[PDB]
């Protein structure tokens, strides 16, 4: 029993992190093979940062200008180039933990894990959804930057996201790890603000799932609805639209429990309309947003890596 | 107010 | 800026989880140099988990009734020991992947990583706290036994809870790395049942002037308060008391944030009365108690491993 | 209630 926000195992990735520094600005790199990816904005000075020419700054630097520190030890750049907003550091030597890996861009609302790292050293993992929005609401200081999130599909490490910056807000935005930035962003130090950010719809249902799988029951009720009859009230709530494929997504959780997809949508609707009525779900009195139907499932059933 | 590039200083 | 439930890189004591079977029961072993810990319940079959008698079980025992494998490779055991309710099983192998470790036994309100494993391999790890009634509330399903938490503060891998079992009301019990339960439970199927839990008073105020350090400030007052009258209030809401070490505790959070302890305190006074009111902090609609206040300055201040 | 010992079951 119990249900947590669960992040993955962080073995396989920490064994990848390492240190990059041109000049004084140092950051976080990915040692993937004999490539090491970190954001392009570690070329840049201070006064750089206000607006950057990239293409300009770059072409100012050699291979001898990137200090790349694995541990104790110094690596070797042998070329570098640039990807998007993500840059390439060829270096000699192929990482011996390199582990089964790949690139993989996500989708908002799905979620993943950050080993949030400085001075290349890992220091905490967690787990966090991408938003609507395109942002992550994660918890990052200077010199987090190339830190990485990934997920593990079956013994693939899946490289989803690496970070670069923190918007006025607080939240945070970042690229995949081919350099494309998630949301409406670019990467320098000027005024930039985030679309309105939603409620991701089918992850509360996946959520409410997990809780009457643990005995949480009091928000069930005799009614059910109609997409078009949720949709209508939940864009009135800032939540994103239920699909069918989120209903179909939800199938094995609705098998499993016993309560129709569009029963537990009857539940959600009531719950956003009369609040949460002095109660709690499985420890908390928001409607959690950052379990997907996949996760409940893995948490509930104990898959392992 | 400005996003942060949040990359850090190191003395060289 | 954000605040996270950040668990602590979990890669350290994956290298280390192993599964350990006996006849037909099975669990998770922590391998560390020549030595498996687990469960000593492990050498229970069905019917002698009510009342065993675990010295007169593990006389009966030979070194080949243990399987244990680490991956694919079948740990040969050479000896076999009990400590209170852990069990030592020699191997003629050292682990290479044996990081610099210690064992610690902790106190209610202490935070610490759990790496829930099965058969062996990690399926998720999660940040919890020991509770005042000596449960945890984890998320465990049969097998997962043997699963440790863990803190790796600076260099070293401080193991301090094994998993054993699981409470009526879905909390957890176990012991710590020298086999000494945490609380009064035993490890036996009969009856048991936790005391009533309480709110984690110092690690409330600790998350609060997290909230102030990260910019949140709608829930202050103008008020003080004295330690006692703070305290005749708390117990009215199942809040441990506040203890003149609990002040001195919070004291670095104090000066660095500019807010007495006692005017803290008189905040937290007037969110018991008033709730939330629509808002949130750092993300919650609860008070959260699961951040002491050394996981504040540690996430606030300065993050490294 | 009983406590349960969350230990798993191995086919031999």
């Amino acid at each position: 029993s119990g249900f947590r926000k669960m992040a993955f195992p962080s073995g396989k990735v920490e064994g990848c992190m390492v240190q990059v520094t041109c000049g004084t600005t140092t950051l976080n790199g990915l040692w993937l093979d004999d490539v090491v990816y970190c954001p392009r904005h570690v070329i840049c000075t201070s006064e750089d940062m206000l607006n950057p020419n990239y293409e300009d700054l770059l072409i100012r630097k050699s291979n001898h200008n990137f200090l790349v520190q694995a541990g104790n030890v110094q690596l070797r750049v042998i070329g570098h180039s640039m990807q998007n907003c993500v840059l390439k550091l060829k270096v000699d030597t192929a990482n011996p933990k390199t582990p089964k890996y790949k690139f993989v861009r996500i989708q908002p609302g799905q979620t993943f894990s950050v080993l949030a790292c400085y001075n290349g050293s890992p220091s905490g993992v967690y787990q966090c959804a991408m938003r609507p929005n395109f942002t992550i609401k994660g918890s990052f200081l200077n010199g987090s930057a190339g830190s990485v999130g990934f997920n593990i599909d079956y013994d693939c490490v899946s490289f989803c996201y690496m970070h670069h910056m923190e918007l006025p807000t607080g939240v945070h935005a970042g690229t995949d790890l081919e350099g494309n930035f998630y949301g409406p962003f670019v990467d320098r130090q000027t005024a930039q603000a985030a679309g309105t950010d939603t409620t991701i719809t089918v992850n509360v249902l996946a959520w409410l799932y997990a809780a009457v799988i643990n005995g949480d029951r009091w928000f069930l009720n005799r009614f059910t609805t109609t997409l078009n009859d949720f949709n209508l009230v939940a864009m009135k709530y800032n939540y994103e639209p239920l699909t069918q494929d989120h209903v179909d997504i939800l199938g094995p959780l609705s098998a499993q429990t016993g309560i129709a997809v569009l029963d537990m949508c009857a539940s959600l609707k009531e719950l956003l309309q009369n609040g949460m009525n002095g109660r709690t779900i499985l420890g908390s009195a928001l409607l959690e947003d950052e379990f997907t139907p996949f996760d409940v499932v893995r948490q509930c059933s104990g898959v392992t890596f | 107010t400005s996003a942060v590039l949040q990359s850090g200083f190191r003395k060289m």
